[PDB]
DNA sequence: GTAGATCATGGA
């Protein structure tokens, strides 16, 4: 019986210049693209968040094959032959070998590759991006080149969607450290020197279910640019009321709980029978208890 | 047209009628000479509108000017709407509308 | 008999590059048939039957001999060492455009020294406006297109291969080998006929130079290359379009946006009112990743679909806006592009208003009024574009209102200042532009605009359109109003 | 005959890279039949790709997705050393935002029972009996599927952008993909016609067959 | 363990022009942009605060690689090769040598975000003019100023420091910040903190970024935000890891049911020096200094 | 004798 954990997490409001694009003159372009209603939102690549989770796992013991050398700013491999049974990194994020690209099958016999048990979509800004730049002239009378640069930033919240096949894990107990990393995400790659943007969640909609599909990918939206209210999307509530997305499988926490409770008719709403906790730690503890009971981790 | 647009246009007409009344009063006051100035009156009105620095001063000046205008039939027809619009709206927006009314004013031929 | 190579536009396994290659082969075959009327003259008695959308090749004897003859005659090098494609009418084209095409091919297709042997750096001084400018280009002695016939045929039997041929990025643009450690296996493979088509690709596609306006033209010459790859509807149509594009001057191929190049490829097209015009093309951007980059890299591919209205508007823009200037310095011809034309062409291609990004691309990104000064030179084009606007006449009414207000504001000071003390329009317009740039949000900009309108004195246009202009000012976003104020300043007639 | 299974599909982000687009990540406007076939095989948990040859798929676009480019530090096998700087290259990848489409699955030409249509219907009927690994995605592994559900011919009852097999069409989508090179990749030319039909036309059906 | 010092610091009320950007003609525009609920706020760049911290480290006598010449207004490097082991500035703020043995870059322990005005920017401007009837093109000018308090968010990765003891000078500099780059001649705005919310925890998550709000859109009130208070009440933020100091302490203590709230058992000090001393004692105990 | 690794090879 497969067990999947899907989740949409919303980040705190702040000034962000996280992912960036190819530079153009003095401007470091924030990377962006179209989203709902055709407006342009700033993106954060999925590889960025996967790198953040990898670094979280590396930073707290958790023997990993791909070790990030902080001194040399390079990535190193402890073992050339990836071993998902031993390394958290290979078990969760998967790997691809040289022979994986010159053959059609997945074996060549040691496995040729491994599809990562965790997949996360890219993070998008909850609010459409308006052109905002910052001056960067460096101190000193000697005004040569490499000075007077422009940095694009975005003062909104970011939301992203992730999903894990917990059954696909070689070691079932490895899902708990990943959840801890998702909540205690250190830093998603970006200009932390100038724009320190904590990526820790402040609103969650998790779903622990055996269904291969979860219609909760991007449930947070408020639009109305230059704001931070971040209400739950109407279509998500409508899908909850319709009958799909069983409320008993939903886990809602963070600051959205206050807005959900303040809604009228919420006591009789089908969304009421979902596991709703204002405290994210309490909801995560309850969800991890359920996960350990279901996966036999006890 | 939305209701907000309707009230905005009614306010523009109210201000234009008030300027008509004030300029007629001036014309009656300075009938002497070749012709009473018209551009100078508009410049005076613009300077006095720009003099206002806060909500209270601007709204006091606007009410005084509106009363000096006279009958102001468009205000006769729309007591509550225009009164609430003046009381509620930020004074900067009302000044913008007043200056738009000044710019879009046609002196009587 | 039975054609040894058969190529059709209707084949379901072909991509856009394959069809462009068949078009190039069609043009080359037409030119060769004009050059060699009798099949006996051609090596191997190679003969072809060309239709609107089909190419069939017949030859006798060894396949290698006939293919080698066809390929060697198709791709040639003149005495000076320039790439000489017989598909193009080389006598009709001038030396400068031939050099431009050769440089584009060498910078896009022959990016690698593994596919060309370089000669000496030939320098030629052609007089232009009583000045001799020295063009310096890298002459060639061989390129892979010339000797691909060996790769097309078997080594021993000297016959056309019955299997797939592993091709590289010089044949198919972007057909890179991602993993160099798998060079033998992970390589794009094509049938021999499609390999020949990909060989003939460069004839049809055209090359434009992209100018970045952030850097000054004088301080650095352009290096980004744009490849315009058309979508083929018919062999005859595309052949005629390319041979017509041969008319364009070399200075027209320097653009500041991909959409400009895409529209320029179709600029000479004749519009038939009774025929539904529709054409599409792709523009490929090749740019060095860093300063020390050895070869250009494919960065972006933009798909452009043009209709009758877009083509008509672009033709009007080309006719009325200022053409590309040709600043000539010591042994260099710096071609100064028109930013307004590029911006308008990009806006037309994207399907948005032609004034969509005028402010942040014309005032914010202007160093020393270099872009600002061109507005008064393109005033006539601005007036034409506003007059022939497909919609939104209310904002033209607003243009008239703002121009009247500007007239009043300027006339006030010009009456205050006596003769000699009167400043030119340049200083007042610069101050007005700076004051417009000061505004940061809706409230401040609308306050400033309203005060400016009042200071402009009596405004007949505003009076005649009280409700419309008032609603337009109240409702429209302030950025759009600022852009339209800018282009009303540009088209202001003293 | 049994009505063809209809699978509504909603993906926040999707990248259908082109077969020959290796230097830059150019994407197809519409999911190719090969990608949809692979997604369905993943949905039913079928690792063997030759198992369900002969299934016919029809794709109807509920909206025109917008194309965007994102920079990416993608890795490659260029040097033997993993830590060598040559193994990381920056290049653009084109993505599609808010892709909504309806997929018709018809399995009349399959010679192995149970057919793919029956397997998908059974998987949706009893999701707890599906044996599969990983998370369902369309395109890249990180581009998860938001909503995949059984729908009717009129789920949005609006207007549909069908993918019609036209020999003069622009798109060249593959119904079979060779991931090593391009020898075994098989192509077909399509066009996107704006039609108000609630059922796929005859030319909108593509059969997934082996290159042999 | 991995310890982080997160903190949101609020400045005093005053007139500020510290963040000029590219000027538009005559008037000097200060950097601004959209913020909470769609109004325009003035931002002070985080590089300004980083420069101020660097100058504090230099003035206090600590070994700093990049020495700033006050009389020459130029920057000089004592060692061309950056050595985070020896120099405080290289260890703390990192470096990046970009030119054609030792590493060429460092991530830097200190991470700072932009300083944001608590109050939306009204649009105040000030006219300046050179005295004298001999007037030229550079006679009169305009400078934009803002009467507000600036708040900014910073984070320190203590374990990332090459020398763990270097975190204390950074805290001292934060509490004794020198002039933050601006117009000190005519708008002397002290950037020393007057309200702090610090968090010294081993968990990576922080919920204190920009936790201050205004009672009135144009006022010097600076109350704590309701979201931060709610997150303290619900138990998300551990009160034992919370350090609140400054003038916000009075407003917190006047809150109703304060003695029963979990916010009560947090480290609350009216005197900022006492709060800093207690926090530094805790930090020294935790890091084994 | 052949595949993997290594090295050359490119300007105005």
């Amino acid at each position: 019986p497969n067990y999947y954990l899907y989740g949409t997490v919303l980040t705190r409001y702040g000034l962000a210049s996280l992912n960036h694009d190819i530079r153009r003159g003095n401007k470091t372009i924030l990377q962006k693209g179209y989203w709902n209603n055709g407006k342009i939102h700033s993106f954060v690549g999925s590889s960025a968040i996967r790198w953040a989770l990898r670094f979280y796992l590396q930073k707290q013991g958790y023997l990993v094959n791909r070790v990030w050398d902080e001194e040399e700013h390079i990535n190193r491999l402890t073992s050339e032959d990836f071993d998902p049974e031993k390394f958290y990194d290979d078990d969760i994020f998967g790997f691809a070998l040289l022979e994986s690209a010159e053959t059609e099958e997945d074996t060549s016999s040691t496995p040729n590759q491994r599809m990562g048990a965790l997949g996360m979509n890219m993070a998008v800004s909850l609010t459409p991006y308006d052109g905002a730049v910052k001056l960067g002239a460096k101190s000193g009378r000697e005004k040569d080149s490499t000075s007077l640069h422009f940095t694009e930033y975005h003062a909104t919240r970011y939301q992203y969607y992730f999903g894990i096949d917990a059954t696909h894990l070689k070691d079932f107990s490895r899902i708990l450290p990943m959840i801890d990393g998702i909540m205690n995400l250190p830093k998603v790659g970006g200009s932390s020197n100038i724009f320190n943007y904590p990526f820790c969640p402040d609103s969650l909609v998790f779903q622990w279910t055996n269904h291969f599909a979860s219609y909760i990918s991007y449930c947070f939206e408020y639009c109305d640019p230059k704001s931070k209210e971040a209400k739950l999307s109407q279509e998500f509530i409508d899908e909850v009321e319709c009958g799909q997305i069983d409320p008993s499988k939903l886990w809602i926490g963070g600051t959205i709980v206050k807005d959900l409770q303040q809604l009228d008719n919420f006591e009789s709403s089908p969304l009421n029978k979902a596991h709703i906790y204002r405290n994210r730690n309490e909801m995560i503890e309850a969800l991890k208890t359920v996960i350990k009971r279901d996966l036999g981790l006890e | 047209n939305s209701e907000e647009d309707k009230q905005y246009l009614i306010f523009i007409k109210v201000f234009q009628q008030a300027m008509k009344g004030n300029f007629a009063k001036i014309y009656a006051k300075t009938e002497e000479g070749k012709d009473p100035p018209i551009k100078k009156k508009v410049e005076r009105l613009r300077a006095e509108l720009n003099y206002c620095y806060d909500e209270l001063s601007f709204k006091e000046y606007l009410s005084d000017f509106l009363v000096r205008g006279g009958l102001n039939k468009y205000f006769n027809e729309h007591q509550e709407e225009i009164a609430l619009l003046i009381k509620k709206s930020p004074w900067q927006e009302i000044r913008i509308w007043s200056l738009l009314a000044i710019a879009s004013y046609k002196p009587k031929d | 008999t039975q054609p040894k190579i058969s190529l059709s536009l209707h084949a379901a396994d072909t991509t856009i590059m394959h069809r462009v290659g068949m078009t190039g082969l069609y043009m080359t075959l037409k030119r060769l048939e004009k050059q060699y009327p009798l099949s006996r003259q051609r090596g191997g008695h190679i003969s072809w039957f060309l239709t609107a959308d089909t190419i069939e090749l017949f030859w006798e004897g060894s396949d290698f001999i006939a293919l080698s003859w066809l390929i060697n005659e198709s791709f040639q090098l003149d005495d000076t060492g320039l790439i000489h494609l017989v598909g193009l009418d080389n006598d009709r084209i001038d030396l400068r455009q031939k050099i431009h095409i050769h440089e584009g091919i060498c910078g896009v297709f022959l990016r690698l020294n593994k596919f060309y042997q370089a000669g000496e750096i030939i320098n030629t001084e052609l007089r232009f406006e009583e000045k001799q400018v020295e063009y310096q280009y890298k002459s060639l002695t061989w390129y892979a297109h010339q000797t691909f016939a060996e790769k097309l045929c078997e080594a021993d039997t000297q016959q056309l291969r019955h299997d797939y041929i592993q091709i590289t990025s010089w044949l198919y643009l972007g057909g890179i080998v991602r993993h160099a450690r798998t060079q033998n296996t992970t390589k794009l493979e094509e049938k021999p006929e499609y390999a020949l088509a990909l060989l003939f690709v460069p004839v049809v596609c055209h090359y434009c130079l992209l100018h970045i306006p952030s850097e000054d033209l004088k301080e650095r010459k352009p290096h980004r290359y744009l490849v315009v790859i058309p979508e083929i509807k018919d062999f005859e149509d595309a052949s005629q379009r390319r041979w017509r594009l041969q008319q364009l001057e070399t200075k027209q191929f320097h653009v500041s946006s991909l959409g400009e190049a895409g529209l320029l490829y179709y600029s000479l097209d004749d519009i038939q009112p009774e025929v539904a015009y529709y054409q599409a093309c792709q523009v490929w951007l090749y740019e060095k990743t860093n300063k020390a980059s050895r070869q250009r890299t494919l960065m972006s591919i933009e798909e452009i679909k043009i209709d009758k209205n877009i083509l008509i508007t672009y033709q009007q823009v080309q006719k009325y806006f200022k053409t590309n200037y040709q600043i000539i310095k010591y042994k260099q011809i710096f071609i100064k592009v028109n930013p307004i034309r590029s911006l308008i062409a990009d806006n037309l291609v994207k399907g948005i208003h032609w004034w969509s990004n005028f402010w942040e691309k014309l005032v914010i990104e202007d160093s020393k009024e270099y872009l600002f000064n061109q507005l008064f030179s393109n005033r006539e084009g601005f007036i034409i574009m506003a007059e022939n606007s497909e919609e939104d006449k209310q904002y033209l009414i607003f243009i008239k209102v703002f121009q009247q207000a500007m007239k009043g504001n300027f006339a006030k000071i010009y009456a205050k200042t006596e003769e000699g003390k009167d400043p030119p329009i340049k200083k007042k317009v610069e101050r007005l532009r700076a004051e417009l740039n000061y505004c940061y949000d809706e409230l401040s900009f609308k306050e400033y605009l309203s005060d400016f309108l009042v200071r402009g004195g009596l405004n007949k246009y505003f009076n005649e359109h009280q409700e419309e202009i008032a609603l337009l000012i109240k409702k429209s976003p302030w950025q759009e109003i600022r852009i339209w104020s800018l282009l009303a300043i540009a088209s202001y007639k003293p | 005959m049994i009505a063809p299974l209809i699978l509504y599909l909603d993906v926040p982000f999707t990248t259908f890279r082109e077969s020959h687009a290796r230097e830059m990540g150019k994407t197809y406007p519409v999911p190719p039949p090969a990608t949809v076939y692979g997604m369905l095989l993943s949905l039913v948990g079928e690792t063997n790709v030759y198992r369900h040859c002969g299934v016919e798929l029809a794709i109807a676009m509920l909206s025109s997705p917008k194309k965007s480019r994102i920079l990416r530090q993608m890795r490659r096998f260029k040097n033997a050393d993993f830590s060598h700087p040559e193994n990381v290259i920056p290049c653009y990848q084109e993505i599609l935002s808010n892709l909504k489409c309806l997929i018709w699955v018809r399995s009349d030409e399959e010679k192995i029972q149970p057919s793919l249509r029956e397997r998908i219907q059974l998987a949706f009927d009893h999701p707890e009996l599906v044996r599969r690994f990983g998370c369902l995605f369309l395109g890249e592994s990180d581009q998860l599927i938001k909503t995949i559900k059984l729908a009717r011919e009129d789920y949005l009852e609006g207007v549909r952008q069908w993918a019609i097999r036209d020999n003069r069409g622009r798109l060249t989508l593959p119904y079979w993909v060779d991931h090593v090179g391009s020898r075994n990749t098989r192509f077909l030319r399509y066009r996107i016609e704006e039609m108000d039909r609630l059922s796929p036309p005859d030319l909108a059906w593509t059969m997934v067959q082996s290159p042999i």
